[PDB]
């Protein structure tokens, strides 16, 4: 399964 | 024996018409289950393997969720590095994602995954010790001080060694028939003369799963890599892989030339001659 | 900056059997942007029924896509893949050999 939320940069 | 789970995520941005593409895809080892994509009407995870059917409305519901969050950031960072590398609005540019997770033939953790990319050149990755950062230019290390600031090594891990290894193992269970498989290759040999004095063998492997195999032309035992033309993997199409490997031999020699074909889904490694 | 130049492979699903129906493959890898025309011809003319694979990458980054197509090979037609990308100044055509 997939993450949740993706960091900014 | 050894299984993975890689996700790979695109963002191409648009500067003509809307905002950027973003189009997601899932692999178990070399099959692909399941896929995204923001052009497509469904706006949803879809599924793209028979076994990922068996899961329930609130996977395919929370998967999309992570994935429209996944695009957001994406369209977000796009317009970040626009300013970090002093670019004009003008350009299309593409971020790529890689994350995922390597278990063993027990189901135990072996390695966890996370690299991102920027114009398909390396901008940060997680290390194998799944603690630091490899930050690839000036502008990738702005990145790596605000995560290192806010612990993202740490979030990372507990997802890569947790839900991932949790996932990969529960898709292995639910797929067995399909994914514990070894398709073993279909050999064939090829011989076409170019003249009287020259001749073209090719050894030819249909039909194989996993894609990892190994084709080398020996003559008198001995590896063959002058002269040789190996193509790279290539799908079939209904989830079977294809190479081939030619060699071009002096005509009345073509007996001292063997192909070895190595492939997990052979109980001894092949040796092919003409 | 960095762009690179796709790898391009024309082949059939199973061994062609002239008169029997297969699928025409064109296997795109290697290449930076994803932005890509793939086209599959018979005797010079575009095939309208084409589809293709979802877009993913190798670990160097570089983008690989399958385009199929059902066809029928025959010792007569003449099949081959006409390929266009930012990195070719003019699309490229690799003609489908069976026999090889």
């Amino acid at each position: 399964c997939t993450e949740l939320k993706l960091s900014d940069y | 024996g050894s299984h993975s789970m890689r996700y790979f995520f695109t963002s191409v941005s648009r500067p003509g018409r809307g905002e950027p593409r973003f189009i997601a895809v899932g692999y178990v080892d070399d099959t692909q289950f399941v896929r995204f994509d923001s052009d497509a009407a469904s706006q949803k995870m879809e599924p793209r393997a028979p076994w990922i059917e068996q899961e329930g409305p609130e996977y395919w519901d929370q998967e999309t969720r992570n994935m429209k969050a996944h695009s957001q950031t994406d369209r977000a960072n796009l317009g970040t590095l626009r300013g970090y590398y002093n670019q004009s609005e003008d350009g299309s540019h593409t971020i790529q994602i890689m994350y995922g997770c390597d278990v063993g033939p027990d189901g135990r953790f072996l390695r966890g995954y996370r690299q991102d990319a920027y114009d398909g050149k390396d901008y940060i990755a997680l290390n194998e010790d799944l603690r630091s950062w490899t930050a690839a230019d000036m502008a990738a290390q702005i990145t790596k001080r605000k995560w290192e600031a806010v612990h993202a090594a740490e979030q990372r891990r507990v997802y890569l060694e947790g839900r991932c290894v949790d996932g990969l193992r529960r898709y292995l269970e639910n797929g067995k028939e399909t994914l514990q498989r070894t398709d073993p290759p279909k050999t064939h040999m090829t011989h076409h003369p170019i003249s009287d004095h020259e001749a073209t063998l090719r050894c030819w492997a249909l039909g194989f799963y996993p894609a990892e195999i190994t084709l080398t032309w020996q003559r008198d035992g001995e590896d063959q890599t002058q002269d040789t033309e190996l193509v790279e993997t290539r799908p079939a199409g209904d989830g079977t892989f294809q190479k081939w490997a030619a060699v071009v031999v002096p005509s009345g020699e073509e007996q001292r030339y063997t192909c070895h074909v190595q492939h997990e889904g052979l109980p001894k490694p092949l040796t092919l001659r003409w | 900056m960095i762009q690179r130049t796709p790898k391009i492979q024309v082949y059939s699903r199973h061994p062609a059997e002239n008169g029997k129906s297969n699928f025409l493959n064109c296997y795109v890898s290697g290449f930076h942007p994803s932005d890509i025309e793939v086209d599959l011809l018979k005797n010079g003319e575009r095939i309208e029924k084409v589809e293709h694979s979802d877009l993913s990458f190798s670990k160097d980054w570089s983008f690989y896509l399958l385009y199929y197509t059902e066809f029928t090979p025959t010792e007569k037609d003449e099949y081959a893949c006409r390929v266009n990308h930012v990195t070719l100044s003019q699309p490229k055509i690799v003609k489908w050999d069976r026999d090889m």
